[PDB]
């Protein structure tokens, strides 16, 4: 029985729920945005926090390196694709705190809205590693080598599977690398009353999402907070 | 991903069967023509910014209707891409002569390439014209028919691999469509 | 797949640049070692079943407690289950013996070996020192090359130290 | 570095692993490269200096427009000037053959060309013009081996293939 | 289109609040100033062709090597490659001079700009090479003033800061 | 502050670019702003306590429940402690007056004013009649003009509907 | 991040000078030794398995101080944690050998450890003692010199192999102490 519409082995990606559910997922993940940069440029001032480009050719170049991870997260495979849509109804949850129930619904079925609070609170949550900062060498050396185990997801077996490849064109990686370090030094300081707002909620996005238990890890947050928030374990495979 | 050797291997899996002495003694024919393999790669990737010019250039003038204002090569910022979009197909078909096999094109970019164009407009027809310069120019580049260079080696055989290069091009067409 | 050519064009991949002349350099190694290195895959796929039948009894020889109540091995297909497991572990060495690198032993061998064992009560140590049998049953008669039973000495111990 | 044997000793980095059986197969076939092409590398260390100068002349030779006023070439030390960078850019291929790969260029000539070039306004494509005329002097007799001048002739044009 | 209206109101959209009293000054600014920034578009609405011809190849005027077998401006609907392309210039600064500000230069112009002749071995300060042949033609007699003469300066700078 | 050269300088802030032309047009109409704009700036201090004492004691007549238990004015701490407030901010408002934009109502006035009423049980309420005492008495008979008049009551009840 | 090969061209860089002939016998040294070296790196990582289930093992029973309730080898919470600060280090001396340069070792792992390892409360002194071990596994494992382990391979001196090894076992004991 067959010769129709349906497939033996076809290549969705899961997570389709018809054409009339795309439309309300990506409006719905940009008013995430909409409501995420409502405190970086929320006075009326673009702020030191933004800064698309440090000079003229850096500026214009930083679209690409975003739109380009558009599509090379986009042309995942039929698993990976499938493991995210289940990981953004377990991460995204641990978002949110109150378990409500109108917020549990939107955020179980709209993959590009729970794709996108967990994204946009580690940006209003100045809890990223692009936001960080060691004071001690005890410090450093703790918090680079949980970003050298998050190369692991990137390569797992030896061969690098393309979702780092950090530019397409022959010049783009210099492009890509002087912005890294431009923006450590964007975000150096970033206020006086900075280095809290990026210190003590780094405190409160390790210990109450991941590790429930594991009390001597917690106890290292209390000890070194920046590797509380170059830990990443939001698996976004990178 | 995968390669010439890696394609013996995961049909024989398919089978349950073990890697023979018939069924690979096709595997080092790939080692008989080995440094043929590795003679008429350098050909493609020390012309390959000449040949990025030399495609987006010559395509437009047969159809130069898009480079006019509505077009889709119309802006510098619209060329830019283009500059981008072609550099990295023979970027990638690189790759699958020193492989051997056509799986490197078919999941670093192939995947994902037919519902953007379709989003973002782009010609089916003038894609693949810019493509089948860069066919003409690999068969021109790995024997010593190319128009000023001449990469002198010691000559032999070349035309195994041009066919090779051929049945690598012509499948940017087949998801381009 | 971690073969020798998808080593060195996934880190152009991860630049977003052209192959060069040190991907180039790879591919000499692929030449040489392969008059030597692959010489043994057609001499574990001409006699797989007389060496693995040396493979499957050498575990119970040496484990004996297997084959009783309460355990792994209790009626006879449990002994010739046993058998296509340790089959699987040569198929995935000559497999891995062509393309030069440890790609379908990681991904299809040890990818997801640490769960299914301890959960069906079934130890790593019968796996190992089973096939550590056939790491004393080496040398340049009658087996391969001297310099072809090194490039298959270390695909065992591939296996030997990641189950461990 | 770019480098065969600086690459894959950082791929077995970020997985956490060991030197396995598919990067210690590019190490020997640096062995089959190197007893061809560091013999084509004391020949250019012969000469640091009869072939800057006629490559300081084709950039000259056919871009007479620089001795206008407000240009590049403005005097003789700014003619003296050009002679240097192509001293580095013959050092530059001088440790591209010796260490195995495009490490330096990556690093330290190719990065930053774009806006050296733009800012200083310094014509790229008199640079081109000068490595190109040392490309075609390799022969048969005369010269590095014809197994030699391959090597020689991949990094020379590579050069002119980034700035292109 | 970055202008004196987008950009004060996307100032107000950033922050999801209201149109603010900050914004109604900047919009002030450009009610006075369409008295030469609007009056300084139409001396080039009715010159085309004109201002492009002698000072098209006054580019290749001073630059003698244009013109050889295997370069540029070869044959003459190259050189009409040439001359279109600075038919674009002047037509994308009429529409600057409309909007409010740099705009339609960087998006259209400008984006993009600087490989896009290096790829295609143009010199780039040959570009340059003509704008500034003609941004001395600002004059009080036989045009609009030097007050308008600020507002043909503010578009044709940047456009030399853009290959810069 | 978010004045409109502190707008404007942040948007060339927020790429990392020069300050052209649109930002140069964004404060030429302060010329045609400031020169009376800014003549709105005395009437307020010629009344400090003036117009607060004849304004904030009517707010005690039309809101005569907060002499009752449980409220503010129960004492006579709480009736110099209402009108000070207004002196703070009767001050900034002038103080948004005086930089043009909207920083020092955002940057001390009303950043957190969600929370500062309702542990205090302080009604925010009182704070609309605290301005519609003084809205509605923007008249150009006997006071200055309506050029300094068209952002006056645009700024104050601006102020009641950012506590609304 | 560097090797034997790049070495001696940033001491090329201190005068800005070149490498020719009698500039090259340092690197012809290096290409000359090339199937003892490639013998002498997987003599390591074959057995590297029960070379940290032979060290820190060789540590207890040494020193069973670690085992003691309030020590910092306790519970497997701490004890596999032991079983990867060793397990790391076998990798990046084995890449050492490979690269001809201790290079590696230094960059990745050993700045800042011995700072590191004291605000963990880490006992120093056992430290060392697991990994003066370390230094005698290699240089009797790319000699024949074990008990069972003969990985015989053919003919010829690796002493001088030896010799160097524990030029890569030395610098991390002047990193952790
Ligand atoms: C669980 C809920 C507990 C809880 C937690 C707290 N969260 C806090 C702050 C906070 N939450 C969020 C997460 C938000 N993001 C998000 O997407 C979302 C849910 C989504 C909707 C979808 C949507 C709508 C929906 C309706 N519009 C209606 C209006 C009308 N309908 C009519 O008929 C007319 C026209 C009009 C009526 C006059 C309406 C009735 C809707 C349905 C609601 C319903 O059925 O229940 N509309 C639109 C379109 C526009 N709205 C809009 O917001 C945008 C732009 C984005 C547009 C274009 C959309 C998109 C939605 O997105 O609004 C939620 C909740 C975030 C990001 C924050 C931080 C910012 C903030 O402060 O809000 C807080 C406060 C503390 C803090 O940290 O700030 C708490 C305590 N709250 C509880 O009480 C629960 C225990
Ligand atoms: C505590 C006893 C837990 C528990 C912990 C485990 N975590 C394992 C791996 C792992 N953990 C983290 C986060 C953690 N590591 C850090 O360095 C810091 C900050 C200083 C934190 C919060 C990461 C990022 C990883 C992955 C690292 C990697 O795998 O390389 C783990 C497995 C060990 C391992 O694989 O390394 C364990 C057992 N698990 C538990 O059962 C309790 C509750
Ligand atoms: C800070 C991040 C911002 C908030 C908050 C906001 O609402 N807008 C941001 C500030 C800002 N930055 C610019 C300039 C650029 N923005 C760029 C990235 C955009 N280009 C893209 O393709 C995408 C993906 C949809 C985005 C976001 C880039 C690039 C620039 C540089 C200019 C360019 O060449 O495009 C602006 C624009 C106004 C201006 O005058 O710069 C704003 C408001
Ligand atoms: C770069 C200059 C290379 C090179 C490239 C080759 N191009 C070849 C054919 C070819 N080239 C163009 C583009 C050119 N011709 C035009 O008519 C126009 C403008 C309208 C341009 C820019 C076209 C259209 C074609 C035809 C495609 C075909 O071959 O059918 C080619 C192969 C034949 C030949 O040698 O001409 C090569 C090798 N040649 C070089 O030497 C440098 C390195
Ligand atoms: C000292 C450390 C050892 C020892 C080493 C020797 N090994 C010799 C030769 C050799 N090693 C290999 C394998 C290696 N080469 C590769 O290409 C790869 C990877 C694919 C590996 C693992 C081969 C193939 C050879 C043969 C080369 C040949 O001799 O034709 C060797 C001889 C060379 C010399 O004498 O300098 C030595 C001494 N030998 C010992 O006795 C201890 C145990
Ligand atoms: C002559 C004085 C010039 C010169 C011009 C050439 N330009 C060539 C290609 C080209 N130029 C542009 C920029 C321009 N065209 C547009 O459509 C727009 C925006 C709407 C702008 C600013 C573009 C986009 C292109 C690519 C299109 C194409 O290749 O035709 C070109 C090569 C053409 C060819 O080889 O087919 C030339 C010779 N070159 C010079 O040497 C001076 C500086
Ligand atoms: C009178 C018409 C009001 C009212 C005023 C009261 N405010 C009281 C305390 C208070 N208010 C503020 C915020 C306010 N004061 C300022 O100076 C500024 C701007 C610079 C603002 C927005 C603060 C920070 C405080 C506490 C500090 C202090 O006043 O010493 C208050 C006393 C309450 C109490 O302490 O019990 C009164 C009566 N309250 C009203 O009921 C109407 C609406
Ligand atoms: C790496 C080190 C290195 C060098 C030392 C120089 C090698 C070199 N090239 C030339 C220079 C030349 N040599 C020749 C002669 C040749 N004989 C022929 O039959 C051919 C046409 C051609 C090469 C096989 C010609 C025609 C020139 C001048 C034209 C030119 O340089 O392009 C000269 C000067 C005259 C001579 O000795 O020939 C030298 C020393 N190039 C290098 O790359
Ligand atoms: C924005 C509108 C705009 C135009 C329509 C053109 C106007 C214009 N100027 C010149 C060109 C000229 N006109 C003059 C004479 C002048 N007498 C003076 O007092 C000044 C120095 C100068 C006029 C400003 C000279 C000397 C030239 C040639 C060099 C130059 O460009 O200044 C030409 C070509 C030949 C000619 O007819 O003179 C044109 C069409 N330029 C513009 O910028
Ligand atoms: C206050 C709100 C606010 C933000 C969040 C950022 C949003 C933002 N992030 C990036 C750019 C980036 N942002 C992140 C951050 C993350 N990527 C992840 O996958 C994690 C979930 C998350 C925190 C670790 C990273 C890793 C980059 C580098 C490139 C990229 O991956 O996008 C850029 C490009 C330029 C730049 O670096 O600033 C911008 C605008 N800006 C803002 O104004
Ligand atoms: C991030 C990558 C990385 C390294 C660069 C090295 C170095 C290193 N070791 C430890 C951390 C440690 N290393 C040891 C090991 C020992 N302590 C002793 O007393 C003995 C001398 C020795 C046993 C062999 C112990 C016990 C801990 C701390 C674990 C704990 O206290 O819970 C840590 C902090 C936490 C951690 O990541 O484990 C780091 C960065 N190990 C790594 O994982
Ligand atoms: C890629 C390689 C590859 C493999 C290794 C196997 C891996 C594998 N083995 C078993 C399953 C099994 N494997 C064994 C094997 C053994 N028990 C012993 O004591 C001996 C050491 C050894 C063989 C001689 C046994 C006894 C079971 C059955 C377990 C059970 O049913 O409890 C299963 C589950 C299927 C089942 O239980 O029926 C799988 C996936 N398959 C593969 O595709
Ligand atoms: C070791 C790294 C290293 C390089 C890669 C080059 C690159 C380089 N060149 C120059 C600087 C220069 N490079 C040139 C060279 C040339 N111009 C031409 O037209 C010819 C094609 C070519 C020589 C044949 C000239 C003329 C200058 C001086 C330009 C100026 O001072 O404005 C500078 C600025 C410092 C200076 O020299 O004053 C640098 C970093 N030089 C280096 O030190």
């Amino acid at each position: 029985k067959f010769l129709g519409t349906l497939k033996r082995s076809k290549d969705p990606s899961g997570l389709r729920l018809g054409f009339y559910g795309r439309k309300a997922d990506d409006f719905m993940a940009r008013s995430i945005a909409m409501q995420a940069k409502a405190s970086a440029a929320g006075s009326g001032v673009y702020t030191t926090q933004c800064s698309e480009g440090a000079s003229k050719g850096m500026a214009e170049n930083a679209r690409t390196a975003s739109l380009a991870k558009q599509f090379r997260q986009a042309q995942r495979s039929a698993r990976e694709m499938s493991f995210d849509y289940y990981e953004g109804r377990k991460y995204a949850m641990k978002a949110v705190g109150h378990i409500c129930n109108y917020e549990e619904k939107i955020f179980q079925q709209y993959n590009k809205t729970a794709a996108a609070y967990v994204m946009g609170k580690q940006e209003t949550l100045l809890s990223c590693d692009r936001y960080a900062q060691p004071a001690n060498k005890a410090e450093e050396y703790i918090q680079k080598s949980v970003q050298m185990q998050m190369k692991k997801r990137s390569i797992p077996y030896g061969v690098y599977t393309t979702s780092c490849a950090d530019g397409t064109v022959k010049g783009m990686a210099e492009n890509a690398r002087v912005a890294k370090e431009s923006a450590n030094f964007r975000a150096r300081q970033m206020s006086a009353g900075a280095k809290a707002a990026a210190r003590f909620n780094a405190r409160r996005v390790a210990n109450d999402w991941h590790n429930n238990g594991c009390n001597y890890e917690e106890k290292l947050t209390s000890r070194f907070p920046a590797a509380a928030s170059s830990v990443r374990p939001t698996t976004n495979r990178y | 991903m995968l390669d010439a050797f890696s394609r013996v291997v995961v049909n024989s899996d398919a089978k349950a069967a073990y890697v023979g002495g018939s069924d690979l003694q096709a595997l080092k024919s790939f080692i008989a023509d080995g440094n043929k393999r590795l003679d008429a790669v350098n050909s493609i990737v020390s012309n390959a910014s000449c040949m990025v010019s030399d495609a987006v250039s010559g395509m437009i003038c047969e159809n130069p209707g898009l480079i006019s204002p509505g077009g889709n090569c119309y802006t510098n910022r619209r060329m830019a891409a283009c500059l981008r979009d072609g550099e990295i197909i023979l970027r990638y078909v690189s790759y699958a002569l020193l492989a051997g096999d056509a799986s490197v094109l078919e999941d670093r970019c192939l995947n994902g390439l037919k519902e953007t164009y379709i989003a973002l407009g782009v010609p089916t027809n003038s894609s693949i014209r810019a493509v089948s310069i860069m066919k003409a120019q690999a068969v021109a580049f790995i024997t010593n028919t190319a128009t000023e260079r001449k990469m002198s080696f010691a000559a032999g055989d070349c035309t195994s691999l041009a066919s090779e290069v051929a049945s690598y091009f012509d499948r940017v067409g087949a998801a381009i469509s | 797949m971690k073969s020798v050519i998808t080593t060195v064009v996934s880190a152009a991949d991860a630049a977003g640049r052209f192959p060069s002349n040190s991907d180039l350099e790879s591919i000499q190694g692929n030449i040489q070692r392969s008059a030597a290195r692959l010489e043994a895959a057609e001499k574990l796929a001409g006699n797989h079943e007389a060496v693995v039948k040396e493979a499957g009894d050498a575990c119970f020889a040496k484990y004996a407690y297997l084959k009783n109540p309460g355990e792994a091995g209790e009626n006879q297909e449990k002994i010739n289950k046993c058998y296509r497991d340790v089959d699987h572990y040569m198929r995935l060495v000559n497999y891995c013996l062509v393309v030069g690198g440890t790609g379908p032993l990681d991904e299809w061998g040890i990818a997801g070996a640490r769960e299914v064992y301890r959960t069906l009560n079934l130890p790593t140590s019968a796996y190992v020192a089973s096939i550590a049998y056939t790491r004393d049953r080496l040398c340049v008669p009658r087996d391969m090359s001297a310099q072809a039973g090194v490039e298959f000495s270390a695909y065992l111990d591939y296996l030997i130290n990641a189950l461990s």
